RNA sequence: AACGCAGCUAGCUGCGAGAAUUAAUGUGAAUUGCAGGACACAUUGAUCAUCGACACUU
RNA sequence: CAAGUCCUUCUGAUCGAGGCCCAGCCCGUGGACGGUGUGAGGCCGGU
RNA sequence: UUGAAAAGAACUUUGAAGAGAGAGUUCAAGAGGGCGCCGCCCGGAGGAUUCAACCCGGCGGCGGG
């Protein structure tokens, strides 16, 4: 149960600002779960998806074992593009499937100068408990 | 049709990625058609998956339809190849590959898989046939040309083998990468197989130009010295030897290597090899410890007093396992005894080793250490008494060390006393529960001291949970423990448990076997061929391991008592019980028998109901089963299995792998000779009495073995005279060709000093003449103290002998025996009076 | 004595580490260290040829992660203890690990209860606590991130290479 | 003080059936209730009656279908849900003392 | 209130000739219908938000 | 800034249906809500 | 207010086209761009933890000034 006054449970407030959000907000519900390797080595649960992360699919008709990289991050409308992720068009080219973050795995993450810190600033808040 | 085949490649897809289930909805709609109802491919393909799916009768029903549908499909033929594989029959599996690529000559991954079927079952010349097409298909591949350099080296041809791994590593010479671990691999593995053909001067020339290619100095060093010794390089082989003992100044080899490129003309010069050794590296016990390995009389006086007291300075635990092998000599167990008794006397007078000198003085420490030897040496010798108060005075002064219980343990076991030993050792392990090393070795003496459930309750405190710690311990494929229980199921007459561990051991050894086919595909990837092609000849001789050894011969004791004797009464007394018994209370009988036996098959069937829930819900939360399928091995039913319709063919089975690798054992022949005569394989008889003649010709057993044979010989009639001359030849060669009392006269006389010798002498002359049981009687019952091996060892043998009915009723001869072994042994609870 | 574990003794680890140790494993991982780093696993031989210790170590295989060794596995027995065997089999496996990978430190993972070893770590061989990871075992008991740096040693390693050579020429 | 030891308290009092059956009865709402914000529906469990405040709110308020009441300050729309009479109730040893001096005897 | 401002732009929206925005701060790899432009991301920066500096046609 | 995308099974996809040593999968001072290919305390934002 | 996702129907053929016929996508085009005979008894042939009465143990109901 929530207690805060000043935070809404509405389901028309709620589904508003979640379908009218800025890019940025946007990013922070791009997120995804990282592996249990990444887990239990950097002490952290999910992380947003960015524009290079292995990524593997563990929902869906194209949900299976290979890994592969996000090559789009489509804030629009809310999906990201992998490589082999992809289906026949009618006329012969090759399009993109777009998977919602929350159905997907980071198993190896686009090290970076602000992600380093990322990582260590969730992490330290876990010895904190 | 393009459709149907793009849906085939995507099932394909399915399973290459073990996603079965959509692999199985794919073909569904393949199979809806009817002009595909019948079609063999996706059929073989649907069966192949669900063979992985636990229904094998059907996938081999659906993979043969498929497979008559189409021959010519080599996919169906490779699809049952799978099939075969699937369930580790390989020899059916070869065959289907070799049918399937009469389809498809270039299929790449049939010649593949048959190429590592091939290296499974050892088909080197089909293995290096197969090499050679891949090669010549991808000969860009790396993979080809070491694998057809490994089909060479097996054959051991290192002359072409050689030429191929020179021309590979040419192929590697592409200079892609810098010092590459694997590229130090194919040169070591290159340098290894030249060494392996005797071309010494250029694998030492070729690794002479490769060190700054090589990270592993290791190797380097260690091939500069056994070819510097091979090729007369005296002091190169010295200073490459010298760098290796900076290097690693505990390893034996080194000193060797130095001893052999130094060549000391005298022992003082070997001395003084490790004199240096000692000087610059005073540290450690490795350079002192050799010298007490040859030396003799008052330089090695002078070097055991001083090893003696920086070790007893040190109060270290296994100074008295390092000597153990001096004790071979008795000149060495005096002058230890007589030093370590003047080093407690003079610690007790002045708390000193000597008295004169200058040193500060030692600590009482030092005397407790002093006591420990003692204890371990007067165990050794034969003094139990005396090593038991010497450790009862240790204890009392130092009653929180650990190791002053294991050498009471030692003195108890040898004395004859497994109870106390187990009963102060789990004293021992209260003081420490910590440490599982006292917790094994605990379970393993009430192992031998035939307290199975104890053993069992007490190792469950470091089992994972979840499961028992015998299911457990058997999944580790725990062979010691397994071992001794098999040792202790006999101990109680136990034969189908015992049977049970056996057969545990041999499903294990099967298990290591079939690890190395996933390790087929994974040291080429790597490059480690040196431990590739090491580890190929480890398992072609895996089982010379003495624990093999002991399981094999546990079960081939129990056969060899279930088919000479082989409890012939089974149900007679039951069917005996009731002939005296009236109809009418026989019905009254077999009538509450049939109520009593439904009842508790009502019983059992509803208890085992919650176990086997209760243990699926372990087993799924285990995961390992949660995911699991396969052949599930049958269950060995211990009852059953100790009434085994073929003892000996299970025997024979058993000594297979001896009779193919440890054959430098006696005991391997001895068994062939006793199953092969409970066979009434008389022409097996003499060849297995020839291997063990080559091995030990005055072994007892091996002397039963000849005695029995020729008396056997001699009463038999039925045998072919084309048999007989051949077999007449044989013992005028090896017998004396005269009769068995005689040689065994001659034998108990050339061997009048082994207690054992006499026992089997004794043996086969109540044998030969049951007349003569009592001057058997009297020679087995002999205890002089001229006996050679007369330890009590060899007293509760010939007690047990005795007891067993070899000499016939011997029960009063029996009991002066078990008295006058008591007086001879108080703690030999085989020998406690009546 | 230490010497490298040639796989006719992949087994003998295999009979020790149950026999000592209740981190215990299959034998599939045991194949793999011996045959992916022949050069890694050293033991302890008695007299009789029965194993007495190992050292059982790994090759990280993190690309991102820095070259550093891990060790498996390392024990003694009770009758050879407190003689410097597991401190010269991490000495030896170091040395090697430095000559064939050239690893910046080592890490491991400690019993919290095995006070014995954590002297032997700490005091002996002077390694430093990186991080504790409770709940890593079956038994649910803590147990700290080990890790000690081989820069150190790894210099008078060099230095006497160098010596070496230059008697060499 | 922790959601833990309350499920294992009601748990041995033999109670966690109720909790079950909660959670069984767990389901949508017909009708535009789930247009306004009434979107999931569940059967009411027992009653928690306490007297004082150290932690048993917090420990108890995420269990479904447990209500907690004060016994100074009763509530008849908690104690017949429906209007029916007859809900499970629990009691503490100071909150049903107390039931004397707050309702008197006869 | 009017009139203008987008690479392709009518309406809506935002903006004011610095005209679908400038500066600064926070954030940290996108925007997206297409193309182009970007993008060491600290020898410091796309987008978005905030908004205190600047600018704001009749 | 807590905890299941564990196993088996329904589906086009599922958040669906069963199971989860210890009387009971894991967290719960968090079982409000929303999103995510049905219906989700433990996938994500949050709470 | 299509569809989970445009995956928004390639290609062949008639027509000048609008429009069709095949084919294809999708779970779905029936979502194609303003698109959601049984109780007792008799007889026979059979089988079986078996009946009553006793002994032990447990549990209930009723009665005791
Ligand atoms: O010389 P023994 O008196 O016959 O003792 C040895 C010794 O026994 P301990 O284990 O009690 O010391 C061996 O062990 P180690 O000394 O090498 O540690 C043991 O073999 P394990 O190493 O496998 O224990 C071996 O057993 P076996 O005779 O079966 O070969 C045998 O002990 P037992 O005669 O008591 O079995």
């Amino acid at each position: 149960m929530k207690f805060n006054p000043f935070v809404t449970s509405d389901r028309s407030k709620n589904r508003k600002r979640h379908f009218n959000a800025p890019s940025h907000i946007r990013r922070k519900i791009m997120s995804s779960p990282l592996s249990k390797e990444l887990r239990q080595k950097y002490n952290v649960r999910s992380m947003p998806i960015r524009k290079d992360d292995e990524v593997q699919v563990v929902r869906g008709h194209y949900k299976g074992q290979q890994i592969g990289k996000v090559v789009q991050v489509y804030r629009k409308k809310y999906v990201i593009y992998i490589e082999r992720v992809q289906r026949e068009k009618a006329n012969g080219t090759t399009v993109h499937v777009g998977i919602h973050p929350s159905k997907v795995v980071i198993t190896r993450l686009k090290l970076d100068k602000d992600r380093k810190k990322i990582l260590e600033r969730k992490a330290k808040s876990r010895q904190v408990g | 049709p393009p459709k149907e085949n793009a849906l085939f490649k995507r099932i394909l897809r399915c399973y290459e990625h073990k996603q079965y289930r959509n692999g199985l909805k794919f073909c569904k709609q393949i199979l809806s058609n009817p002009k595909f109802a019948e079609h063999g491919e996706t059929l073989a393909m649907k069966g192949l998956t669900l063979n992985c799916l636990g229904k094998k009768e059907e996938a081999y029903e659906l993979v043969r339809r498929g497979l008559r549908n189409d021959l010519k499909s080599h996919v169906c033929w490779h699809v049952y190849g799978l099939l075969q594989r699937s369930d580790k029959k390989y020899d059916e599996a070869i065959k289907c590959y070799r049918n399937a690529l009469k389809w498809d000559k270039d299929n790449l991954q049939i010649l593949r898989d048959l190429s590592l079927l091939q290296i499974q079952m050892r088909d080197l010349e089909g293995y290096r046939e197969t090499r050679y097409q891949l090669l010549q298909l991808r000969p860009a591949q790396r993979a080809s040309w070491i694998g057809y350099a490994i089909a060479y080296h097996l054959l051991e041809d290192y002359e072409m083998a050689a030429k191929i791994l020179e021309e590979f590593r040419k192929t590697q010479q592409t200079s892609p990468d810098k010092v590459d671990y694997e590229y130090s691999e194919l040169l070591l593995y290159q340098n290894q197989v030249l060494r392996e053909a005797g071309l010494y001067r250029e694998a030492l020339e070729h690794l002479c130009t490769y060190e700054k290619q090589i990270c592993d100095k290791l190797a380097v060093e260690e091939t500069k010295g056994e070819l510097l010794l091979q090729l007369c390089r005296l002091e190169d082989a010295a200073d490459v030897y010298r760098g290796l003992q900076e290097r690693n100044p505990e390893n034996w080899a080194y000193y060797k290597g130095l001893e052999k490129a130094l060549k000391p003309a005298n022992m003082l010069e070997r001395l003084k090899i490790y004199e240096e050794a000692w000087t610059k590296y005073p540290r450690g016990l490795v350079p002192r410890r050799l010298p007490l390995n040859f030396l003799s009389g008052e330089k090695f006086k002078e070097c055991l007093d001083k090893f003696l007291r920086m070790n007893f300075s040190k109060g270290c635990p296994p100074v008295f396992n390092t000597l153990r092998s001096l004790y071979k000599d008795k000149e060495k167990v005096a002058i230890i005894e007589e030093l370590v008794v003047g080093y407690e006397t003079s610690l007790k007078s002045c708390r000193l080793f000597n008295p004169n000198d200058d040193g500060k003085e030692e600590p009482p420490t030092t005397l407790l250490w002093v006591q420990y030897y003692l204890a371990q040496h007067y165990d050794k010798i034969g003094q139990p008494s005396i090593a038991l108060e010497y450790i009862n005075t240790a204890i009392e002064s130092t009653p929180t060390l650990i190791e002053l219980f294991l050498v009471k343990a030692k003195i108890y076991k040898h004395a004859g006393n497994i109870k106390e030993a187990a009963r102060w050792m789990d004293e021992a392990q209260a003081l420490d529960t910590a440490d599982r090393f006292i917790n094994s070795k605990c379970a393993k003496y009430m192992l031998k001291a035939n307290l199975i459930k104890e053993a069992e309750e007490m190792c469950s405190k470091f089992t994972r949970e979840g499961t028992s710690a015998v299911e457990n311990l058997n999944e580790m494929q725990c062979m010691w423990f397994q071992t001794e229980c098999a040792q202790a199921y006999k101990a109680m007459n136990k034969f189908g448990e015992a049977l049970k561990k056996c057969h545990e051991i041999e499903r294990h050894f099967i298990e290591i076997t079939d690890d190395q086919f996933d390790f087929h595909t994974y040291c080429m990837r790597k490059i480690t061929l040196r431990s590739y092609v090491d580890l190929l000849k480890l398992e072609d001789v895996l089982r010379q391991h003495p624990f093999y050894f002991k399981a094999a011969r546990i079960a081939i004791e129990i056969y060899l008592k279930l088919h000479d004797n082989p409890l012939t009464d089974e149900n007679k007394e039951h069917e005996a019980d009731t002939a005296n018994m009236s109809d009418k209370e026989l019905k009254k009988l077999r009538n509450k028998q049939r109520r009593a036996q439904k009842k508790a098959q009502i019983e059992e069937e509803k208890k085992n109901a919650e176990k086997e829930k209760q243990q699926r819900n372990q087993k799924k939360k285990k995961d390992d089963d949660d995911e699991e399928i396969g052949g599930p091995k049958e269950e060995l039913i211990p009852e059953k299995l100790a009434k085994v319709e073929t003892p000996l063919e299970e025997a024979i089975k058993f000594l297979t792998p001896l009779k193919n690798l440890v054959k430098n054992k006696i005991e391997t022949h001895l068994f062939a000779f006793e199953i092969y005569f409970r066979k009434e394989k008389f022409l097996l008889m003499l060849q297995s009495v020839k291997r063990a003649f080559a091995i030990d010709s005055s072994h007892p057993w091996l002397h039963e073995c000849m005695i029995r044979l020729f008396n056997t010989v001699c009463e038999s009639k039925d045998l072919s005279d084309t048999v007989r001359t051949v077999l007449k030849q044989e013992m005028n060669r090896l017998f004396g060709a005269t009769n068995p009392k005689n040689f065994n006269e001659t034998f108990l006389k050339r061997n009048s000093d082994s207690l054992p010798h006499r026992l089997s002498a004794a043996k086969m002359v109540y044998y030969l003449d049951p007349s003569s049981q009592k001057r058997a009687i009297e020679l087995a019952t002999t205890l002089d103290e001229s006996l050679t091996n007369r330890n009590l060892q060899t007293c509760m043998e010939v007690l047990e002998a005795l007891y067993d009915g070899s000499l016939g009723d011997c029960k009063e001869a029996a009991e002066i025996y078990r008295a006058n072994c008591h007086k001879l042994f108080p703690y030999a609870l085989a020998f406690m009076p009546p | 004595n230490i010497r490298n574990a040639r796989p006719e003794d992949l087994m003998n680890m295999q009979h020790c580490n149950l026999l000592c140790l209740p981190e215990n494993y299959q034998m599939k991982y045991y194949f793999y260290h011996g045959l992916s780093w022949p050069q890694l696993s050293y033991i302890a031989e008695d007299e009789n040829g029965k194993i007495v210790g190992y050292v059982l170590a790994k090759m990280e295989e993190d690309p991102d992660d820095v070259p550093h060794g891990h060790i498996t596995s390392l024990a003694v027995k009770r009758s050879h203890r407190r003689l410097g065997l597991a401190q010269k089999l991490m000495d030896q496996a170091s040395r090697a690990m430095i000559e064939n990978f050239n690893a910046k430190y080592v890490s491991l993972h400690v019993r919290k209860s095995n006070r014995a070893a954590l002297h032997l770590y700490s005091n002996t061989l002077n390694f430093q606590i990186s991080e504790v990871e409770p709940k890593y075992y079956a038994d649910g008991e803590d147990a700290y991130a080990m890790k000690r740096d081989l820069t150190q040693m790894a210099d008078e390693l060099r230095r006497h290479l160098e010596l070496k050579e230059k008697g060499r020429h | 003080k922790k959601t833990k030891e309350a499920v294992l308290l009601l748990k041995k009092l033999k109670a966690w059936n109720d909790i079950k059956k909660v959670y069984a009865s767990q389901r949508m709402r017909a009708g535009k209730g789930k247009m306004r914000n009434r979107r999931r529906i569940q059967r009411r469990g027992p009653c928690i009656i306490y007297n004082e405040d150290n932690g048993i709110i917090k420990a108890f308020r995420n269990i479904p279908g447990i209500t907690l009441l004060n016994v100074s300050k009763l509530n008849i729309l908690k104690l017949a849900p429906g209007g029916h009479v007859g809900r499970f109730c629990i009691w503490t040893e100071s909150a049903f003392r107390k039931l004397d001096e707050l309702y008197g005897t006869w």
